[PDB]
């Protein structure tokens, strides 16, 4: 294959640039999809949900492709070395321009359209507190933005980035604590020839339940299915003929909602990281997934009538560095911003001999490392459990784990890890907690990312059991679980620490400190994927960790 | 003692019209903790609303010249007037 | 889904009278609440009926898992069959929404609110 997918012919009146889930991912690095998406019968087989050869299958995606390296995590390892890295800010940069420039040659309109999860979770977040993100999306130029983690910065910080943000920032569900009054615009209509588009901005619902309630304080984020219906049929009423929704609330509750609002007939759906070659139809709206890392860029040229949408073209392009043009202007800005940080960054910690991953519903490679970090430093550690996040990196044979990989993986804005003790019935009760959210067969009742990995215990897991019947023959350290006995337990990046009792003379510290510190006396490191889950009724996958 | 907040969601001839009631009082259950004691709000003039303990802090009040009249576990009486 | 048929019993016995078997099944009355709630204390709830002002006679609202079931009571007269409203819950909790009438039968609206931890994803 030439790798000919960005040359594309004219389409439609309107073209949108969309991307979503960067998470401050500056520099070309890996990003392998999860190998299993476990998901409760009901909801088996429809695009969020699909893994491996199931995904290349549906969408009629041929072995050994370009987008089947970005779509499957089937021979990963062999085509990481063969398309070389993906995402990267100068390379996604350069493709937005290219693409932008077709569209303009070709006499339609082009909005570069981003989906939330931007401005944090990298080391060029981190070190500038998302400053330098915000700085280069006026660069590319982008239109519209939503958002979820660029909270977790504070209020003040998010208004402070808001100012320097030459783009529009827009959401509905975002309202006043005491009244309920939108703080910023629900919608925004462009004039596409004769045509008007509407594009209507949706963060996410339950931000104050995933990350601490400090950040924000005097908000209310909560989802108003009354508020959405009338920003859509005010947006028509203006004089827009389709509207477009870029949302943040999750691709299974976005689904939920093009059966239950009317008037939407595109919808730009993040958070859940997957991946759309083909446009998912559910009633009479299309969904397309904004993906993660920026790896991929989806070019969706419309055809406009009317009263809405007529016909869609969505094209998947690979956000390849080894097959883009370079960004001088991009890589210029990102070598002066992270100048004094150069040594720091980039310098090897350690040699990884197999592969890292980070994306799973249950089981992953890299929170087995977290594990076996915290038990090496800490060895009175029972159980470590590590927040299943869909952001992060993949580190493969042979690459070196540098700060830049560490604050990929673990760039929370609260790192500290806490030592604490929990009860078995406490260890059970979390365990099924997260399993009735994760897997419900409503998407109204889903929240956050996966489940969360507990290295040190051993469970069998049911997905279509009902609500305390999911988590069943729990064994910690080979031993069944007792429901009095108190076990030392390790949590970051969550809330487990406030029902445990605090463990007397250990002082909380981030958790990229703590993993550096063991990483730097080991050298290198062979974690080999043992899965310590046993799912019943479906067949748990697993990847080639060599090559 | 009390602050009060009250106002209209133009009304337009024959469309029915909702009230905004929104006050300053830290409402407590007594059940949260050392323990924190119980104090809660327990009326429009055409409708008669009597909360319970499980009340958020400065909570919001939806109904369908206005004066209303907001009693607590204390005794600190919350009025508002809009037109 | 926080369903507790013991705590629920105690309340609608000591106000009402009558206990969980007793009450009738309905999908006239509609009740509007978030699936997951985002604070411990501040909580949305939202009910509404289309049928006339003079049938209402009594709107009660009721927590199973709460240690206190009594949440509100709404007695419109005049005024139309409408109550969002923030309103402190416990844990996990599934809210039930019972409408009294002049006829005598008891309107059922059962709706849940999960109260859960996570991460940013
Ligand atoms: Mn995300
Ligand atoms: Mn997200």
């Amino acid at each position: 294959d030439p790798r000919s997918l960005y040359d594309l012919p004219p389409y439609g009146d309107a073209t949108l640039l969309y991307f979503s889930d960067l998470h401050g991912q500056a520099f070309p690095h890996y990003f392998m999809e999860p190998p299993n998406l476990i998901a409760p019968k009901p909801l088996m087989g429809r695009p969020g949900y699909l893994t491996g050869e199931a995904i290349l299958r549906y969408y009629g995606v041929e072995r050994g492709t370009p987008l089947a390296y970005l779509l499957s995590y089937v021979d990963f390892v062999e085509l990481a070395r063969t398309f070389g890295p993906i995402g990267g800010m100068g390379a996604l940069t350069a493709l937005i321009r290219d693409q932008k420039a077709r569209v303009e040659a070709e006499g339609g309109k082009a909005l570069v359209l981003d989906g939330g999860d931007t401005w944090t979770n990298s080391g060029l977040s981190l070190l500038t507190r998302g400053e330098a993100v915000v700085r280069w999306q006026n660069l590319v130029g982008v239109d519209h933005m939503v958002s979820h983690c660029e909270w977790t910065l504070g209020r003040e910080r998010v208004e402070e980035l808001l100012g320097l943000f030459r783009g529009e920032f827009l959401s509905y569900n975002i309202v006043d604590d005491l009244f309920g009054d939108p703080l910023f615009p629900a919608y925004r209509i462009h004039r596409v020839g004769p045509y008007a588009l509407a594009v209507v901005g949706a963060s996410y619902p339950y931000v104050k339940v995933s990350h601490p309630e400090s950040f924000t304080e005097g908000l209310s984020f909560a989802l108003d299915e009354r508020r959405l219906q009338e920003a859509v049929d005010k947006a028509r009423a203006e004089g827009a003929n389709a509207v477009v929704l870029l949302s943040h609330n999750g691709m299974q509750l976005d689904a939920a909602l093009a059966e239950r609002i009317r008037g939407i007939d595109l919808i730009l759906s993040g958070h859940t990281h997957d991946l759309t070659p083909r446009p998912w139809r559910v009633g009479k709206t299309w969904i397309v997934a904004g993906s993660a890392a920026g790896k991929a860029l989806m070019r969706v040229d419309l055809k406009l009538w009317k009263g809405g949408i007529a016909n869609l073209r969505v094209r998947v392009l690979p956000v390849l560095a080894e097959h883009l043009p370079k960004a001088e202007d991009v890589e210029a800005f990102l070598k002066a911003q992270l100048a004094p940080h150069q040594d720091h960054l980039f310098t090897p910690l350690a040699v990884s001999e197999t592969l890292l991953y980070k994306r799973d519903t249950l089981y992953s490679t890299w929170d087995q490392l977290v594990g076996e970090a915290v038990k090496a430093i800490y060895p009175e550690v029972e159980v470590v459990f590590s927040p299943a996040v869909r952001w992060g990196t993949t580190i493969l044979p042979g690459q070196a784990i540098t700060w830049d990989h560490l604050y990929a993986y673990t760039g929370f804005t609260y790192p500290e890890l806490y030592l604490f003790y929990l009860r078995g019935a406490q260890i059970k009760a979390v365990l099924e907690d997260i399993a009735s959210n994760v897997f419900t067969s409503d998407p109204f009742y889903q929240q956050g990312g996966d489940v969360s990995r507990v290295f040190g215990l051993r469970y069998v897991l049911d997905p279509d059991a009902p609500t305390g019947e999911r988590v069943r023959e729990v064994e910690v350290g080979g031993r069944p679980l007792d429901p009095n006995r108190r076990y030392l337990a390790a949590a970051y990046g969550g809330r487990l620490q406030r029902v445990g009792e605090a463990k007397p003379g250990y002082e909380p510290r981030p958790i990229y400190e703590v993993l550096a510190e063991y990483l730097r006396s080991v050298g290198r490191v062979r974690v080999r994927p043992e899965p310590n889950v046993k799912v019943i009724g479906r067949n748990y996958r697993l990847p080639e960790v060599t090559g | 003692p009390f602050r009060t907040i009250a106002r209209l969601n133009k009304p337009k001839a024959g469309e029915e019209f909702r009230l905004q009631v929104v006050a300053q009082h830290p409402n407590e259950p007594g059940t949260r903790r050392k323990l924190i004691p119980a104090k809660y709000i327990n009326e429009v003039y055409v409708a008669e609303a009597r909360p319970g303990p499980s009340t958020s802090a400065n909570p919001l009040y939806a109904f369908k010249t206005f004066t209303i009249k907001l009693k607590d576990t204390d005794g600190d009486t919350g009025e508002a007037s809009v037109k | 889904e926080g369903e507790d048929l013991e705590h629920l019993e105690q309340a609608l016995k000591e106000v009402f009278g009558k206990g969980f078997k007793d009450l009738t099944p309905s999908d006239a009355v509609k009740l509007n609440m978030p699936a997951i709630a985002e604070s411990g204390a501040n909580v949305p709830a939202e009910v509404e009926v289309a049928l006339p002002k003079e049938q209402v006679r009594a709107i009660h609202l009721f927590a199973d898992k709460n240690p206190t079931p009594h949440i509100l009571a709404f007695m419109p007269m005049k005024a139309e069959p409408y109550y969002a409203t923030r309103v402190r819950l416990a844990e996990t909790t599934a809210i039930r929404a019972v409408v009294e009438t002049q006829d005598g039968k008891l309107l059922l609206a059962s709706a849940s609110t999960r109260v859960t931890v996570g991460g940013c994803g």
